[PDB]
């Protein structure tokens, strides 16, 4: 049932499991790999509003996590701090030996707020959080991830900058929900899902470079009025 | 069964990580107490869609979610590590599994070498 | 070894559940969040004493318990997963092992479909 | 030595070690199966005073789990709430990952007290505790198991109600243990072994329709004085 | 490759524990409730440097340190138990991972008793 | 790449992965053996100075376990209860499971602080603790261990005494390290790393019965003025 790639024909195909290929040699364990490929690469959205719309809580469910030894180096991965409103913890610590995702340009880090109707958090399209070479079918608290999917091969015989973005939400896990890209503990800016990573980061250094942070002890929200990655107040 | 990607787009480059194995490393970089922290221990590659290779990959990655989450909702195993162990014992189980005959078509056994060496053999009998 | 089921009663008939492996679902079933809950993943079977063959599985599980107790006496693992892939492991081996000697009794390698081969060919090279 | 059975003759057998059948086969791991099956079938006594009594308190010894794929639906399970008389626990709360037996017509749900003269509690016969599709030697606190054993096979190659029935015991797992069926928190049965599940309900339904329930704020306790399943005061 | 003791002492004589596997034990000692403490579940024996092979054991041990403690390096799993197993994998993928070449180096069929019975089959029929 | 003992003309040798040897029978995996070695009978010294100058602290690496089946009765093994000078603890517990080392003739059990600059402690020569049938690449607290080394081997086809030696230590884990041999808990010998097991042992038996021991509330220190296993004051 669990699908296996192999090249055959300059071209790679799933295994038919009730066909036998002689002309197949497996003469190795090394010879099979298993590995993960980022959501981001099929061309999905990967905007904070847009990305955590696929994912939702779920009771009931026991959750699940598989080894991958390979993975895609991401452009987004995201990291969350959720709590009731009542301040109890919405996701579970990571389990021992779960690290996160070990390569990820931006981290989208969202703190804040939701009902949390459910034990735990689950891709709603069925796809893995990908961490430290293992999948899981759940979101762990604080754990840089990066959803994605697994493959299995088997294969012929023959630097790194990382940038944590912080957001706060209310809302979180409904359709409801509002986000604040956070400038410093006082300044955020109105979140929208046009908003790219590149395009957050100078905003941010534009408010620092004109004096546009809060200069009160109080919170100053801002308002901005104006192809895959590979490829209040106001404000303009 | 061909695969045919059908997702909206495809990266049709492959920056990836992974641990090499096996290492052979210089001096005592091996040892837990002096090597690198986890942070330090991936290489890196870059792959081209050669063949059709990568987006083959990513549909590839796509069409097994639906079985391994079958599987995973049926195991009792909290951290699953044995899938490819097991795809090598089948591999095995479906060549050896039985008494394999040969010339049959799920008899993986060559006996062409061997067939030249009795008929040379038959010849200089007959000679 | 003949199994001699040698309890006070056998249940004769065989009321079961398991999982449905592999599945393919209906729909988006087999996505973890929209699926079943722990208590809905079960499937049933009934199943009759046709050749015995329930209340030998009743006695055989309990022969089995012996070895399979002192097997976790020794293992140090706290959830033991590796049987059923072991027991296939020594399967492979007990078959292939070692060198396969064709026409021994321990050699699962049929050379009678290629005989007739080499056989038919003498024949016309004969005639 | 783990034995492993197989269909030869049209009778299951066990494999024989030391010889090799090359007409058997086992094209996948597929073919292979590990399997519970539950002491009830095999016409032990399975009311709670004889049942408990082929449980016992030990120390020294590491409680193990084992997997199996295939259970059989139980007519009895077990859930066991123990402490000692000064409150500690007597049993340790399942591990993650390790649920209940799924299939039980009466779950006897044992709550009370005894000495609990070990670390953990094991099957003094050498079976299992089947847990869902896991075999473990020891019992976990609340948490429903049917007393069984496992066996392990080759294939050849080619609804559901459960009610919960709820007793008080006192000096648990020893000689002379003493068991109530709870009718609610003030009305109790004395415990016979000869009592059925289906006795128990009965007697539950009709004490609650003639008005044999306590109407003091104390305990009323009654006592009463008048084939394998698939085939104080007084009264009468 | 040789293994060469390249150490400043070796112990020639091993005195070790291990487990007894199988156990068939005496009477209920198999049932845990019953039987021995962590404590005693251990055999011993005493082993003498017959063929060098306990020194040779100390520096096999001593050089098989660095593939290990890579490999730990690499794998995700906190506590390894699969290791002889994927080794008895790769001995048989080794062996019947690819087609089986009679008389070729890398197949492990031995064809000569069946040889001799075509042979004699053969002086038969020219006779 | 992880190397395999097999026996060829009448002496051990790793085995060629890239060469096949028909002639090696491998009938079942029970043929195959995993192994522990003890650093001890390599000529190692085992006093506690010298062992203990072989471990250290780090931070960054998850500790790794391999399990193996059959090890060497030890001459010498050690049990630590290291703290900081705060008084937190320096080494995780063991995890379930994880049991001491089952063959120690002497148990060096030291006890003391030390700055213990890292998360866990490791082997600076890169062996392993060895455990009960685990080897781990950390010390866990108060857990007895084996210095020692694995291997894996394929076999060819065809009473216990254990004494604990007490130690205090101060400025465990560096360069200036200081212990105490401990024989009662106000009298200590200044410990020496010439001292062998069995002169500790003489030396404890003569201090009781020649008086030696304090006599006071406060502690009383003694210093001394005067092969491998298998082949203050003043005293004299
Ligand atoms: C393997 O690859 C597949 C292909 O990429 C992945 O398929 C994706 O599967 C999910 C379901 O799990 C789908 O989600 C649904 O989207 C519906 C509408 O989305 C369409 O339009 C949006 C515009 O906002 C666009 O982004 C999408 O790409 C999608 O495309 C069109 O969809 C329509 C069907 O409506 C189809 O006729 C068109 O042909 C198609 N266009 C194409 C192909 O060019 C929503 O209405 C759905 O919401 C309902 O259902 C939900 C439960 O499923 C529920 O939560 C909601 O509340 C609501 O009731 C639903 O969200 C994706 O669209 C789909 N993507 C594509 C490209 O088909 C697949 O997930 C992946 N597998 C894994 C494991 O990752
Ligand atoms: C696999 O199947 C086996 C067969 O069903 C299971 O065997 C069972 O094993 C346990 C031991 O672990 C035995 O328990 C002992 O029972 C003795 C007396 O019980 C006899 O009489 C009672 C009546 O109350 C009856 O229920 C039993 O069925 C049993 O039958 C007779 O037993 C006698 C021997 O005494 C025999 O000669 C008869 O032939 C036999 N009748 C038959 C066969 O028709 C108790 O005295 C024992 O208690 C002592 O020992 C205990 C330690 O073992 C200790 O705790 C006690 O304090 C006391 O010192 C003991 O309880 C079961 O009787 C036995 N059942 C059968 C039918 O033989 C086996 O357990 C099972 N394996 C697994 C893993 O489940
Ligand atoms: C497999 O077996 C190997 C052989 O037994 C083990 O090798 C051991 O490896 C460690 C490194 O991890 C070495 O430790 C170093 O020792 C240096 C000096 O020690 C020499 O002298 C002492 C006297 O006190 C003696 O006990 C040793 O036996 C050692 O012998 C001599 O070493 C010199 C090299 O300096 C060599 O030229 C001689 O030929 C040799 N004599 C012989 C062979 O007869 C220290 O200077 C080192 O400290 C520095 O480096 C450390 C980091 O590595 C650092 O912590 C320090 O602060 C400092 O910077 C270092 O401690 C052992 O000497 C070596 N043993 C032998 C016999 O070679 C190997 O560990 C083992 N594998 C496993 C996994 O157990
Ligand atoms: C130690 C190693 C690095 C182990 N290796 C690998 O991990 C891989 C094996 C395979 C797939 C890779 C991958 C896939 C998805 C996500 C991340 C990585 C890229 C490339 C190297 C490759 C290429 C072949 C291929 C076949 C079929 C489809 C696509 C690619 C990982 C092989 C080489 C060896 N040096
Ligand atoms: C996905 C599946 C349900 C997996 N399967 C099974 O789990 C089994 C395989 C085997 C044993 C079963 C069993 C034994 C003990 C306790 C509970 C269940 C009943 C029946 C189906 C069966 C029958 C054969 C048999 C052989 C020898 C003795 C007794 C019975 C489980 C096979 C069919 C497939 N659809
Ligand atoms: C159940 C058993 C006890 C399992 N066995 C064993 O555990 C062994 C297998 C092997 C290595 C042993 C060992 C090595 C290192 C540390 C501790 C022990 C000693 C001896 C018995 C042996 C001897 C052969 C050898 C080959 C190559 C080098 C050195 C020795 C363990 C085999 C016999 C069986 N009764
Ligand atoms: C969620 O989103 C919109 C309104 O914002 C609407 O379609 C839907 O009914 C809402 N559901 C709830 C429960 O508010
Ligand atoms: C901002 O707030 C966070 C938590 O509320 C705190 O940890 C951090 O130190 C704050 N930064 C400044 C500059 O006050
Ligand atoms: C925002 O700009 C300031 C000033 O350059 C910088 O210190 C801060 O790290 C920036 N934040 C992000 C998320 O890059
Ligand atoms: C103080 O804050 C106000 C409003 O945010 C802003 O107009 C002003 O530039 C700030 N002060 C400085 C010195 O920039
Ligand atoms: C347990 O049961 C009976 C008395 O009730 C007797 O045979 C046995 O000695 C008792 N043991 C203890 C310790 O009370
Ligand atoms: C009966 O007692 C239990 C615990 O003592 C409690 O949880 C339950 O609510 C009680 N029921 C009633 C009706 O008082
Ligand atoms: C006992 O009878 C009452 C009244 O019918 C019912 O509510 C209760 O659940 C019964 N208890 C059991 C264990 O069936
Ligand atoms: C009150 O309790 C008594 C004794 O249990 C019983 O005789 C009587 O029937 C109860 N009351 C009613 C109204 O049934
Ligand atoms: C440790 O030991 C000696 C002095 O006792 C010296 O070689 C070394 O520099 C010392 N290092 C520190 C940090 O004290
Ligand atoms: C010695 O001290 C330890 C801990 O400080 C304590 O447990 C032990 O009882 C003491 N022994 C005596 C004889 O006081
Ligand atoms: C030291 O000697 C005393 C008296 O003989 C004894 O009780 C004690 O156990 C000894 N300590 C050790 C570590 O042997
Ligand atoms: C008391 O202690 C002193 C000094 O440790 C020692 O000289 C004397 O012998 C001790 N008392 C006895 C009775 O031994």
């Amino acid at each position: 049932s669990i699908p296996l790639g192999v090249i055959h024909n300059s071209a790679l195909q799933v295994s038919d499991v009730d066909k036998l290929v002689c002309r197949d040699k497996l003469s190795s364990t090394n010879q099979l790999r298993s590995v993960g490929l980022n959501l981001e690469g099929n061309g999905v959205a990967t905007d904070v509003p847009s990305a955590t719309k696929r994912w939702g809580f779920r009771s009931g469910v026991p959750p699940k996590v598989v080894n991958y030894e390979a993975g895609e180096w991401a452009e987004n991965c995201y990291n969350l701090e959720i709590k009731k409103p009542d301040g109890s913890e919405c996701l579970p610590a990571a389990p021992d030996g779960i690290r996160g995702f070990p390569r990820c340009r931006y981290v989208h880090k969202v703190s804040g707020t939701g009902p949390c109707a459910g034990d735990f958090a689950f891709h709603k399209e069925g796809a893995f959080f990908l961490y430290d070479r293992l999948a899981s079918t759940v979101i762990y608290r604080g754990t840089t991830f990066a959803e994605g999917v697994v493959a299995f091969l088997i294969l012929p015989q023959a630097g790194y900058y990382s940038t944590t973005i912080r957001y706060q939400a209310t809302g979180f896990g409904t359709n409801e929900t509002e986000y604040l890209f956070e400038v410093d503990n006082l300044t955020y800016v109105q979140l929208e899902s046009r908003f790219t990573p590149q395009f957050l980061l100078q905003l941010n250094e534009t408010i620092y470079t004109s004096g546009k942070r809060s200069n009160t002890t109080g919170k100053l929200i801002w308002k901005v009025n104006p192809w895959a990655f590979w490829e209040x107040x106001x404000x303009x | 069964e061909a695969i045919v990607n059908a997702q909206p787009k495809c990266n049709p480059n492959l920056h990836y990580w992974t641990t090499q194995d096996e290492g052979a490393a210089i001096g005592l970089a091996w040892i837990p107490y002096f090597g690198p922290a986890a942070e330090g221990i991936y290489i890196e590659g870059l792959m081209h869609n050669q063949d059709g290779l990568i987006c083959g990959l990513r549909q590839l990655a796509n069409e097994t979610t639906q079985a391994l989450q079958l599987f995973l909702r049926a195991t009792t195993e909290l951290r699953t590590f044995s899938i490819l162990n097991r795809k090598a014992i089948d591999f095995l189980l479906q060549r050896w599994g039985g008494t394999c005959h040969i010339l049959g078509p799920d008899c993986c056994i060559e006996p062409a070498d061997w067939t030249k060496n009795i008929t040379d053999k038959i010849d200089q009998i007959i000679h």
